């Protein structure tokens, strides 16, 4: 199951 | 025995040919069990593995749309890198990240991994701790003091520790008969005469799962670790693995001369010399 | 920008035997940065249909891919990899060798 969260650089 | 679950991500930059190209692509350990490509007709995560179709359509629409979020983050970091490396809109430029977690044999976490690299070099990790980054130059740590200030360790702790370990779980029993088999090596020495006074003895392992496995010569019961040509472990396309070893050996001293063979399928290690 | 070179290896999914159907494979890998062309060949010539992997990378950011195809082999066919990328100057040709 991937990761949902979006992190941004 | 002790496994592991990855997510890779390539995001390929192509000025002047459209969007970045996003690939991704999950395992565990060496089998691929789903995929994505945002140059497919219709993106989707699709399954690359019958015991991942199971999941339902609610499951693969869920990791669907995180694979579009994260080729949209991508493309947005492929201009804010650019910014931070001070490079021109000209140029290919690529961004990989990693990220996933290894169980032990009692399916207990062992560690977890997230990690990105920009143009083939490290970028930023983090640390084995879960709770802390390694940035490799001054364009990352601009990242680092971000990730700090919104306290995204403590959020891919949580997804690590968490939900990678229990869907790996899920997955190992669910792929039961393919995920948790070893495949042992099949194995054989071949001989190729080079010139009068030299051939070579070539050590064959075929057909084993996983990847990993130590192929050695030994002469006279020494490692000959500096005069052994070592292949690549390489892909069949089955599922199963090659790889060879292979020694130059003097003329008449054949039977000198020992392939070792250890891998997780076996019932325990093999001796091997040229037969005939 | 550091590049690197593929590596490339040719050969068959099972033990080659004359007139059984077999895949043929070329390995790419260790290569940076991830455009390549590879092309199999059939006595010199570019085999049509050819199929690869998705892009994958190993734990030191190098890509690898897996081109292949079904054949049967014959004493007489001569099979080999045909690969280009930026760290070339000219495509690099492997032949398949039954014992590599």
């Amino acid at each position: 199951l991937r990761n949902q969260s979006v992190f941004n650089f | 025995g002790s496994h592991s679950m990855r997510y890779f991500h390539t995001s390929v930059s192509r000025p002047g040919r459209g969007e970045p190209r996003f690939i991704t692509v999950g395992y565990v350990d060496d089998t691929l069990f789903v995929r994505f490509d945002s140059d497919a007709a219709s993106p989707r995560e699709e399954p690359r593995a019958p015991w991942i179709e199971q999941e339902g359509p609610e499951y693969a629409d869920r990791e669907t749309q995180i694979c579009k979020a994260k080729a949209q983050t991508d493309r947005e970091d492929l201009r804010t890198l650019l910014r931070y490396y001070n490079q021109s809109e000209a140029g290919s430029h690529t961004l990989q990240n990693m990220y996933g977690c290894d169980v032990g044999p009692d399916g207990r976490l062992l560690r977890g991994y997230h990690q990105d690299a920009y143009d083939g070099k490290d970028y930023i990790a983090l640390n084995e701790d879960l709770s802390s980054w390694t940035a490799a130059d001054t364009a990352a740590q601009i990242t680092q003091r971000k990730w700090e200030a919104a306290r995204v360790a403590e959020q891919l702790r949580a997804y690590l520790e968490g939900e990678c370990v229990e869907w790996l779980r899920r997955y190992l029993e669910n792929g039961k008969e393919t995920l948790q088999r070893a495949d042992p090596p099949k194995t054989h020495v071949t001989h190729h005469p080079i010139s009068d006074h030299e051939a070579t003895l070539r050590c064959w392992a075929l057909g084993f799962y996983p990847a990993e496995i130590t192929l050695t010569w030994q002469r006279d019961g020494e490692d000959q670790t500096q005069d052994t040509e070592l292949v690549e472990t390489r892909p069949a396309g089955d599922r199963t693995f090659q790889k060879w070893a292979a020694v130059v050996v003097p003329s008449g001293e054949e039977q000198r001369y020992t392939c070792h063979v250890q891998h997780e399928g076996l019932p325990k290690p093999l001796t091997l010399r040229w037969e005939p | 920008m550091i590049q690197r070179t593929p590596k490339i290896q040719v050969y068959s999914r099972h033990p080659a035997e004359n007139g059984k159907s077999n895949f043929l494979n070329c390995y790419v890998s260790g290569f940076h940065p991830s455009d390549i062309e590879v092309d199999l060949l059939k006595n010199g010539e570019r085999i049509e249909k050819v199929e690869h992997s998705d892009l994958s990378f190993s734990k030191d950011w190098s890509f690898y891919l897996l081109y292949y195809t079904e054949f049967t082999p014959t004493e007489k066919d001569e099979y080999a990899c045909r690969v280009n990328h930026v760290t070339l100057s000219q495509p690099k040709i492997v032949k398949w060798d039954r014992d590599m």
